[PDB]
């Protein structure tokens, strides 16, 4: 449904 | 009859010490908002306006505790929700209707009897954006909940599944009548009103250097804060417009430990005292020990919570052999005891 | 009805556990007190009843992890040992809080008000402990987000879970009454702590200087923490009001490795005692190399947990050609076998 993508 | 402010605070009182300026604004809207419904339809100044709550404190300065004692006296439905689990366009997490469906538990389902609620939020400042300029990226935990709470607010039509569902039947409950409480330790705070007020930041002869360790006392720093302050903390203008009522709190004083846990009938004392009271001993709290007491739980600067390691760390020997121990009918702890340089005296029958 | 006493709960853990006094009254204390606060059934004059969470410090192996899985062996009540390592700030991807309350259910047959009154263990929690200056630049998803969140699961509150895992329905469980023995080795504590105790760099004439002779202790160090030391190290304050109880645990000594392989039955020389019984071999470990055994694990800086290193490399060769050797009835491990100068004696029957 809805992805959470982060990269520090 | 309906209540008043000196009513409705007296009661607060019992629950709550040391807090003037924060009862007065709850009563105020309280007693207020049986007047907005209630002339409601039948007052020819129509479109009555509306006026939310902001509060802010230090940690332990009993936010979450007067939204507990208020429901206990208050008649029309009340919920404690939290920010923390909310996520903005349907995420993962749980959505901003999940908080008016929370109500209708409590309301049984009773939509005229919903929107007359109350409503209460903890922790705001968890959805404060990090930086004052507005994130590049897309966040699912911070601004983008001020953002659903707009239209919430101000007033909207929601969707609530009213029975077995998540996601084909929906009750329209208007929200522009609602009210919400919302509350929140803002950390950090205190360094952005100090470069506002103070505006020394400087090193040469002419510039002032405050002296340190006298200067900025979170008691009189809230006070001083403006809208303009929070936005520099992370939070959108358009946000704070919707709560105009902001409440700023002050930290416990050493004067004020002392009647916490004297004067409340659900002081920690009275709750130990409870403990020992199905166990056949009594107990005891001289004065020589609370007022010492005070100046290590002002060290720790954790708030009215952190007391219990106080006495817990005292009492640990002395529980821990207690029930072994028989024909103890009462215990006494003086002040050396807290100092940890004596043992609690012991009385037997 | 006639429940334990801490004496005699010491007593179990006492047998899996050495050298842990101080730790040991803590989690009687609680879990003694814990049983009372249950038995009420709101028939008591005291309301509100305090509750007193438990947050356990010590160095690397030093038996942390050891002390809840043993306690949940002699607990009536339900018990879980929950990894905070992936936990996520909720609204994310990779984990949420409500996690937790889902295994919970599992060990007490989904019984909400059986599961209510159990006690919940978490593990590497310095694994979330930021370490940094106040982070404008970026939000953490697992680091000071994931505490706030925990803030609102304790002290109480209504949160959701899936009846199994799945309907579109979830089932509502207080946590007031739950308990949080939250535990994990702050790696570098004693850096922080060192400047508040030391009080000075001595470049100067004036100030004094001791570099080595009045060195602090790690042990002794630990011992006068506070919870302004744990604010500089990463841990906001009101994650630590919740829990005002602090345990702080020694290191191993010499004398306290030689209890740990005799005294408990789990202990690693009753193992292997076990692992060659099978094969119709006797074992045996003599008092010499367990002293030599001591010194070798305390120079590692591991604790117990280095130990099998230092027992495996040595047995290596003689479990690599043991099951081949015929009519071996007995083995016998000398100090020199750990130095490795000679080999370990064989019996033949
Ligand atoms: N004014 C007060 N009078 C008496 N006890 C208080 C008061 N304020 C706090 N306490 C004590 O502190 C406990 C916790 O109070 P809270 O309302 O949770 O403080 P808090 O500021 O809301 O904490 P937050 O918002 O989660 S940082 C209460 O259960 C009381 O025991
Ligand atoms: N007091 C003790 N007596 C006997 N064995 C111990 C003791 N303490 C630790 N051990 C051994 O060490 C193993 C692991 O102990 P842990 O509880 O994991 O230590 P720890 O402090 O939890 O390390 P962390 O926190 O997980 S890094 C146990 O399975 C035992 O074999």
């Amino acid at each position: 449904x809805x992805x959470x993508r982060x990269x520090x | 009859a309906l209540p008043t402010p000196h009513e409705i605070r007296n009661h607060l009182d019992d629950y709550v010490i040391g807090q003037e300026q924060a009862k007065k604004v709850l009563a105020v809207a309280v007693y207020n908002h049986y007047k907005r419904l209630r002339n409601g339809d039948t007052s020819n100044g129509v479109e009555l306006g509306k006026s939310n709550i902001l509060l802010i404190g230090p940690t332990g300065s009993g936010k979450t505790l007067l939204a507990e004692t208020l429901a206990r006296l208050l008649d029309v439905p009340f919920t404690m929700a939290d920010a923390t689990t909310l996520t903005e366009a349907g995420y993962v997490g749980e959505d901003v209707e999940n908080i008016i469906q929370k109500l209708l538990q409590k309301s049984d389902y009773d939509v005229q009897k919903a929107q007359r609620g109350i409503v209460y939020i903890d922790q705001i400042d968890k959805i404060s954006r990090k930086s004052d300029n507005p994130s590049i990226t897309r966040d699912v935990s911070g601004e983008g909940v001020q953002q659903a709470l707009l239209k919430l607010i101000e007033g909207t039509v929601a969707a609530v599944p009213p029975q077995g569902g998540r996601k084909q039947e929906f009750l329209q409950v208007d929200t522009s009548k609602i009210l919400f409480i919302c509350g929140g330790a803002f950390a950090g705070l205190d360094k952005v009103i100090s470069h506002r007020v103070e505006t020394g930041s400087g090193i040469g002869f002419g510039a002032t250097v405050k002296a340190k360790s006298d200067k900025a006392s979170e008691g009189e720093l809230l006070a001083q804060v403006e809208p303009e302050d929070l936005i520099k903390f992370g939070l959108i203008p358009e946000f704070i417009g919707r709560l105009p009522v902001v409440a700023t709190l002050n930290e416990l004083s050493e004067e004020a430990l002392i009647q916490i846990l004297k004067e409340p009938k659900n002081a920690l004392t009275k709750q130990y005292q409870a403990l020992f009271n199905l166990e056949g001993v009594d107990l005891e709290f001289r004065d020589e020990a609370l007022d010492a007491i005070a100046k290590k739980a002002m060290a720790r600067k954790t708030g009215a919570r952190g007391l219990r390691s106080i006495v817990e760390a005292a009492l640990l020997d002395t529980m821990y052999d207690l029930p072994s121990m028989e024909d103890v009918e009462k215990v006494v702890i003086d002040e050396s005891v807290i100092d940890g340089q004596s043992e609690p005296l012991l009385i037997y029958g």
